[PDB]
């Protein structure tokens, strides 16, 4: 529409559709951080990499787990933030007036004439 | 916590101390705190199998007696005139509380203190001096609202935090000179906000916490020493040290995230000027760490071959290993963090 | 408008495509007095002379549209420089004529 | 080039790093001395 | 002719990430599908409209 | 865009597998072949994945480091010859390929900083870790210094563009036009040093002569390009500010191409000779560059491609004669025509495309930016017409004198020439002749 | 040792001498040798540049010639200006009157 | 010359029986590029 | 390592780049200006812009 309502713009409508890689980046993330820590431990004490799986499947789980609760906090933080933002527009509706959306047709900003 | 369980009472006490500190809604509970936290410290400082080490215990008392001393000095003269804890347009008396706070953590003009009591003291004392201990001080720091004064110290902190660690090749005076600049940063990220400081806080406490174990379970002190240490897989020894460029705050590690939050505030607050100072002179800071990485970098040495052997502690390196894996690819969970939105 | 990216986008394209018609409608008009120059010489000047007047006219008109932009010349300096041209007329008349 | 540059710039930045060597080995009075003197400018102006 | 042996047998990993790859932005497009057919320059023409999308 | 990158990522164990140098290079080789497929951009950004795009700028840089990054294996055969930590040589080369390939298909301004100077690091270790001289160390901190000292403020010129902007994208950024004095500087003289600039080159002869035969390629290669490239994304919104001060810009590097070609016939080391031949053409580069017109751009795209292949070449050819005279003087090297005959066909078609022979793609260029150049100012035509004439007076005495005379006499019985060594220089001088044929799709990205 | 007139003439299939790919094992010097050409020259080179030569007109250049012909064509016919100077027709612009301009500083 | 009401398929747009078949089978056509562009141009502005 | 700022090597060093720097440098912003001021003026018919396609 023609119209710029700040209130408008933050207010989502559900169209946009999350990446595929979103719901499942943060734990598959910690779930390789935790199985490569452990790759390191027998790593830097000389042992075969991949002896001691039960060390690799707990980093592995506990990064899964770890990240899928710090996953599910983050998007109760970012609801909040916009929720702040959309009720102190609706307070001061003088601070963030409507404005009128300007076209091309009626403005005149310079060029640059490189020659 | 190291030797006996007395040591494990003074860690708590040190940890009470400092949060009656920081929890206090008023100036002279908050120096009650600095009381308790002080002789914390103390014993957990002294021990007279080093003649360097009483020394140390020294330094610190007499400075942060003084500290303590004028801090409370100004508090009384500050509510004197005001009747509050707070003062409604900062003015002199509130830059005196300042000066101490500074000294009470080593900032730049005051800093002198805090390299030279860091001849006699193991590394584990260090961390807790480094890190804890400049916490109640830069966390009160927040409450005064004086900025020129807060800014001189700033940059005097950076660039006397840089320029005097070139010439060092004690790692533990090294390190001091180099806290004395991420205190700087500190500083720096204290005019703006907070939260930026305590995020960027416990980022330096985690990479100081990492480098503090590689040279206390190595019980490394010289730069000597590190050409000399022996390693079995020079690979092994090569990813070690690339903690320092983390310390140096290099993008393509985990320590620099903490500079770059500290950035994209700064900018937004127009402090243009304050980061040129800065980030210019975190590169000669960035300059002593590689050559402690003389050490790594090349991987052929000439060392002695009186050990073919390695002895380590396990849980100290366990935890030191774990968390050097996140200091290298510490980034890519930038994602998960939610506390800079 | 002056927010929305879409469209701008969608106009910076069509400004682009049609640079390259008119880039190549000029060289068109090259070939056809290259091919008279060797079809009619050696009295090739009559016949020529009519086409390079088609095609010197066409190069002044390339040149007032997207002459002097250089590289990132986009729909929105292209028409900027439209609009500073046609003040400029009505106030010191063509150019060439200097001001006033 | 280099004179602005780097060699040059390296041998001033050593030689000032000589020199806060100096004023770090200094006794523990001096510096606390320093930080009175501060403190009575502060009060100084107090009274002003 | 080739002279590969079977150390080129790991190679099947390397193409493992290709796919898995090619799998991702493939899925990307077909998250990509709000200004499909619609545009001004390639949108369908307002009534009778193919079934199938474009791409 | 994915495709590259999952493929590069799974590639990585490789370099733990032992006995597996060699079945790198030809994962590396087949994926610039699958990356050759793909070529459908245009000037707007295409294959969007999550951040990650591709226009007809970003692909030839892409491809180009894909095609050099494998010559970097082949050449350094060395290191697995000796196993040299060889498996650590690997890792650092599939990282630093990595971090370009993200650097170049980056959509937006912040990432393409992220991983601009981020590449430096695996860089750095190329040197200390695989270079002969002592003198690594001081070369290696030029490189390191040089750069950090003129990106970090840049940084600050990245998010003080958000606060305006609100968006790092480079299409959403060219809407504007700044005129901020020092924002130009902050933006402009962070690309001028890794030109470089003939004033700011000092780290550049140090760098190159010092590092190892693969550490040369990538320097001479990628790294010279990515303050080009640079270049190229942020002068469409600094158009205003860059009228004032270009004439200082192309000033210095048109009067510093000349300058450093004189330094080139006063050099005696190949390598430095080489690297100084680097600023000459580099001076040309940004000189087209900052006339903004139309050919100046799509020109200095061109040679930028081209001469990274030379360049990069050239370093192969120094190398094969290093390894066996076992000197880089030119004192030594001498009448190599005689030693290796063979050899010196390649020293010649490398050696005639730096001077802008034909039928290179390097004089597709070079032609466009002497008409930027020449457009833009008819005082250019003096020095223009003298680096022209200097960038081949070097040219020759770096070919003659090296190949043509009487042999070393103190030289000592060595091995000839390999087929390896002869295949990496096909590789090299071959595509760029050939790409002149489709210069269709590696010119016009405007 | 003591090479004689046929150990010259009688090459030795013992000793071999590398393609520069490996000096220890000759199976394999010669396995990377032929794996290497194979994608560096006969998919990179020979198949790489075939498909360029026959890939598809993505930068819409031979499409344009083809408008370069028609547009002219209709347009020669039409008694229109063979290329517009005008990006859109001055009629349709609304110039900004001079009093609105109040010394704006006007470029050509 | 197109029918009155035909919508041809981007491969139908090019002539050469080989170059069909890269453009069909191997390539995204440009409507795709182009389309998906305006829809991420259309989220990175939301950004700003 | 044996360089000094003796006034000869400021001498040669000025002379060498710095001048033909600074010479041309002017050369170039002198001739722009003037050119550039005739297209500012209007004084150029477009029929006699000289390089249109540059
Ligand atoms: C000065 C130079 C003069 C010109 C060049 C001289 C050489 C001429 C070569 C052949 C010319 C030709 O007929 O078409 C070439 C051919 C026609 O392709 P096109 O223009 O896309 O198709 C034309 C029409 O679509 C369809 O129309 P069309 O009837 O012309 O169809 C083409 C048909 C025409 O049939 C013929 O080619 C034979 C006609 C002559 C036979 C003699 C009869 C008299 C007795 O067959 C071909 O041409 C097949 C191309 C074979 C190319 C092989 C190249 C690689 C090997 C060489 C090394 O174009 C090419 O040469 C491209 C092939 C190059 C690929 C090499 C990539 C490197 C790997
Ligand atoms: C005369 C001495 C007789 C022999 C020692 C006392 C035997 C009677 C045991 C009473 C309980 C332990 C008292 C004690 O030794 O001090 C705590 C000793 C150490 O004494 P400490 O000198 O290190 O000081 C202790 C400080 N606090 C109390 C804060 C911990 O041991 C412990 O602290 C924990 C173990 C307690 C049980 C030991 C039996
Ligand atoms: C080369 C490897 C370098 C790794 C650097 C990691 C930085 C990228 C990152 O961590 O985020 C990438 C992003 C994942 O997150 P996203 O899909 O955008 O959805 C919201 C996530 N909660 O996903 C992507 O953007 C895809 C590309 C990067 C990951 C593959
Ligand atoms: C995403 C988050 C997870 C990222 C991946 C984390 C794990 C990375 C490290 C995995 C390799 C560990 C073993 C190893 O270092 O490779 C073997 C070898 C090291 O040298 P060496 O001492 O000889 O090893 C003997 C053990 N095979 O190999 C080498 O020579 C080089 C090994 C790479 C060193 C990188 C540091
Ligand atoms: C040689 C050694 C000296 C190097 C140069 C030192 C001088 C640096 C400039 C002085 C400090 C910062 C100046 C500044 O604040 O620039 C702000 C300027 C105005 O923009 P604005 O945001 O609108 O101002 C606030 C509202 N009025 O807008 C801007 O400039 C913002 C854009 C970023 C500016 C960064 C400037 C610092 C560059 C440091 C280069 C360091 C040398 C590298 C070599
Ligand atoms: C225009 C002139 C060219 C730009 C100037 C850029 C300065 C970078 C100079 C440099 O390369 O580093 C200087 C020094 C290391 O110099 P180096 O060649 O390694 O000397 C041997 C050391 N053992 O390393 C250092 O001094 C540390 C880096 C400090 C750079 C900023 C200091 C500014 C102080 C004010």
């Amino acid at each position: 529409s023609a119209v710029n309502d700040p209130l408008e713009l933050l207010t989502n409508k559900g169209t946009h559709e999350p990446s595929f890689l979103s719901p499942i980046w943060n734990p598959i993330a910690c779930g390789v951080a935790g199985v490569g820590a452990a790759i390191f431990i027998n790593w830097g004490f000389r042992k075969p990499v991949f002896s001691g799986i039960q060390k690799h499947i707990a980093f592995g789980a506990i990064g899964v787990g770890a990240g899928a609760y710090f996953d599910q906090k983050r998007n109760e933080y970012l609801a909040k933030r916009d929720a702040v933002l959309r009720h102190y527009i609706e307070l001061h509706p003088d601070d963030f007036p409507v404005k009128e959306r300007k076209t091309y047709g009626q403005v005149l900003e310079s060029w640059v004439p490189v020659r | 916590m190291f030797n006996n369980s007395s040591k494990i009472l003074f860690i708590t006490i040190m940890i009470i101390g400092t949060l009656i500190t920081v929890t206090s809604n008023s100036w002279l509970g908050a120096w009650m705190g600095l009381e308790i936290n002080l002789l914390s410290f103390i014993p957990l400082l002294s021990d007279n199998n080093n003649l360097m080490s009483t020394e140390a215990s020294l330094k610190y008392f007499l400075t942060q007696v003084l500290a303590s001393t004028v801090l409370l000095f100004s508090s009384i003269l500050l509510m004197l005139k005001n009747n509050m804890n707070n003062e409604i347009n900062e003015s002199f008396t509130s830059m005196i509380i300042m000066s101490a706070l500074l000294l009470k953590s080593g900032a730049a003009p005051f800093h002198f203190w805090f390299p030279n009591m860091m001849e006699g003291l193991t590394w584990m004392n260090a961390l807790m001096l480094m890190t804890w201990q400049k916490i109640a001080p830069l966390m009160l720091i927040s409450y005064l609202n004086i900025k020129y004064l807060l800014l001189i110290s700033v940059i005097l902190s950076v660039i006397i935090g840089a320029i005097g660690g070139l010439n060092q090749t004690s790692l533990r005076k090294l390190m001091a000179f180099s806290s004395i600049n991420h205190l700087g940063w500190m500083l720096s990220s204290l005019m703006i906000s907070e939260s930026i400081w305590l995020i960027y806080f416990f980022f330096y406490s985690f990479l100081s916490f990492v480098l503090t174990f590689m040279f206390n379970i190595f019980k490394l002190f010289h730069l000597n020493q590190l050409f000399s240490w022996f390693v079995n897989s020079k690979i092994l020894k090569f990813t070690l040290f690339m903690n320092f460029l983390s310390l140096g705050g290099l993008p393509p590690f985990l320590g620099f995230l903490p500079k770059w939050l500290v950035i994209q505030q700064l900018t937004l607050c127009n402090q243009y000027f304050m980061l040129t100072l800065m980030m210019m002179s975190t590169l000669i800071t960035l300059f002593f760490y590689l050559r402690i990485c003389y050490s790594a970098f090349m991987m052929n040495y000439f060392e002695n071959n009186w050990i073919m052997k390695m002895n380590m502690n396990s849980i100290n390196y366990n935890m030191y290993m774990i968390m050097t894996f996140f200091s290298i690819f510490g980034l890519f969970l930038i994602s998960l963090f939610y506390f800079m939105f | 408008y002056t927010d929305d990216a879409v469209c701008r986008f969608e106009a910076d394209q069509q400004f682009r495509r049609d640079r390259m018609v008119d880039n190549e409608i000029v060289n068109i008009l090259r070939q056809r007095f290259e091919d008279c120059t060797l079809y009619e010489a050696p009295d090739h000047m009559v016949k020529c002379r009519p086409l390079m007047d088609q095609y010197e006219k066409a190069t002044e008109n390339w040149f007032i549209k997207y002459g002097d932009l250089g590289g990132y010349a986009n729909a929105k300096t292209a028409y900027m420089k439209q609009k500073h041209r046609l003040i400029w007329e009505r106030r010191h008349g063509p150019v060439g004529s200097g001001m006033k | 080039s280099e004179y602005f540059g780097g060699q040059h710039l390296y041998q001033k930045l050593s030689m000032y790093s000589k020199t806060l060597f100096l004023m770090h080995n200094n006794s523990l009075k001096i510096y606390l001395l320093l930080f009175v003197f501060w403190i009575l400018i502060l009060l100084i102006l107090l009274f002003l | 002719v080739l002279g590969l042996d079977k150390r080129a047998l790991w190679g099947a990993l390397p193409l493992l990430g290709f796919a898995i790859g090619h799998f991702l932005d493939k899925k990307e497009t077909e998250r990509m599908t709000m200004f499909r057919d619609k545009s001004a320059l390639y949108g369908r023409p307002a009534g009778s409209e193919g079934k199938a999308p474009s791409w | 865009m994915l495709k590259i990158i999952f493929f590069l990522l799974f590639l990585i164990p490789f370099c733990f597998i032992n006995n597996m140098y060699w079945m790198v290079q030809i994962m590396m080789f087949f994926i610039s072949f699958i990356f050759l497929l793909m070529n459908n951009f245009m000037n707007y950004w295409s294959e969007i994945s999550y951040f990650l795009g591709c226009d007809m700028l970003s692909y030839g840089l892409i491809l180009l480091s894909l095609w050099i990054c494998s010559l970097m294996l082949l050449a350094s055969e060395m290191i697995n010859k000796h196993n040299n930590y060889k498996n650590l040589f690997l890792l650092n080369i599939i990282i630093l390929l990595l971090l370009l390939i993200l650097t170049f298909s980056s959509m937006s301004l912040f990432m393409f900083y992220l991983f601009f100077e981020s590449s430096l690091i695996p860089t750095l270790f190329l040197i200390l870790g695989w270079g002969y001289q002592p003198e690594r160390l001081q070369a290696g901190l030029y490189l390191l210094f040089y750069t950090l000292l003129v990106s970090l403020p840049m940084l600050i010129g990245i998010f003080y563009l958000m606060n305006k902007i609100g968006s790092m994208n480079f299409y959403l950024m060219n809407n504007f036009m700044f005129n901020y004095d020092l924002l130009y500087f902050c933006l402009l003289c962070a690309f001028l040093v890794k030109m470089p600039m003939f004033l700011v080159h000092l780290w550049l002869p140090k760098a190159h002569v010092e590092a190892p035969v693969s550490g040369s390629m990538i320097l001479a290669g990628i790294m010279l390009k990515l303050g080009g490239y640079g270049m190229l994304r942020v002068i469409s919104f600094l158009q205003l500010m860059n009228l004032k001060y270009s004439f200082v810009w192309i000033s210095i590097s048109l009067v510093g191409g000349v300058l450093v070609s004189l330094v080139c016939l006063r050099q005696t080391d190949l390598k430095a000779l080489i690297a100084y031949s680097s600023v000459a053409h580099m001076g040309i580069v940004l000189s087209g560059l900052l006339t903004m017109t139309y050919w100046g751009l799509c020109g200095s795209y061109t040679l930028m491609i081209a001469h990274g292949l030379c360049s990069s070449g050239l370093f192969c050819l120094a190398n094969v004669s290093y390894e066996r005279l076992g000197s880089r003087s030119m004192l030594i090297n001498k009448g190599l025509l005689n030693f290796m005959p063979s050899m010196t066909l390649w020293w010649f078609l490398l050696s005639s495309a730096n001077m802008a022979a034909p039928p290179t793609l390097n004089l597709l260029g070079e032609i466009y930016l002497l008409n930027s150049i020449v457009s833009w100012s008819w005082i250019s035509m003096i020095l223009l017409s003298f680096l022209s004439f200097f960038s081949a007076a070097y040219t020759l005495y770096l070919y003659s004198f090296s190949q043509h005379g009487k042999l070393f006499s103190g030289v000592y019985s060595f091995s000839s020439g390999k087929i390896r060594e002869y295949l990496l220089m096909l590789l090299h001088w071959l595509p760029l002749n050939l790409l002149i044929l489709k210069s269709e799709s590696f010119m016009l990205w405007l | 040792t003591s090479l004689t007139t046929e150990d010259f003439a009688n090459p030795s299939p013992k000793n071999w001498q590398s393609y520069g790919f490996d000096y220890k094992d000759q199976v394999e010097d010669r396995k990377a040798t032929k794996s290497t050409f194979f994608v560096t020259v006969t998919l990179c080179l020979v198949w790489g540049s075939f498909y360029w030569a026959y890939l598809p007109d993505t930068q819409f250049r031979n499409w344009a010639q083809r408008e370069g012909f028609l547009e002219l064509r209709r347009r020669e016919l039409a008694g229109v200006d063979l290329v517009s100077p005008n990006y859109v027709d001055p009629a349709s612009i609304t110039l900004p009157s001079d009093e609105d301009l109040g010394d704006t500083e006007i470029i050509i | 010359e197109i029918p009155e009401g035909y919508e041809p398929k981007h491969w139908e747009y090019e002539k050469h029986p080989i170059s069909r078949f890269i453009s069909r089978y191997i390539l995204n056509s440009d409507q795709q590029n182009y389309e998906k562009s305006l829809h991420y141009l259309y989220e990175e502005n939301e950004k700003a | 390592e044996h360089f000094k700022p003796t006034g000869k090597s400021f001498r040669t060093g000025l002379f060498a780049v710095v001048l033909p720097i600074a010479l041309y440098a002017w050369a170039l912003k002198a001739e722009r200006d003037g050119r550039e001021e005739k297209y500012r003026t209007g004084q150029v018919a477009y029929k006699d812009r000289q390089f249109k396609f540059i």
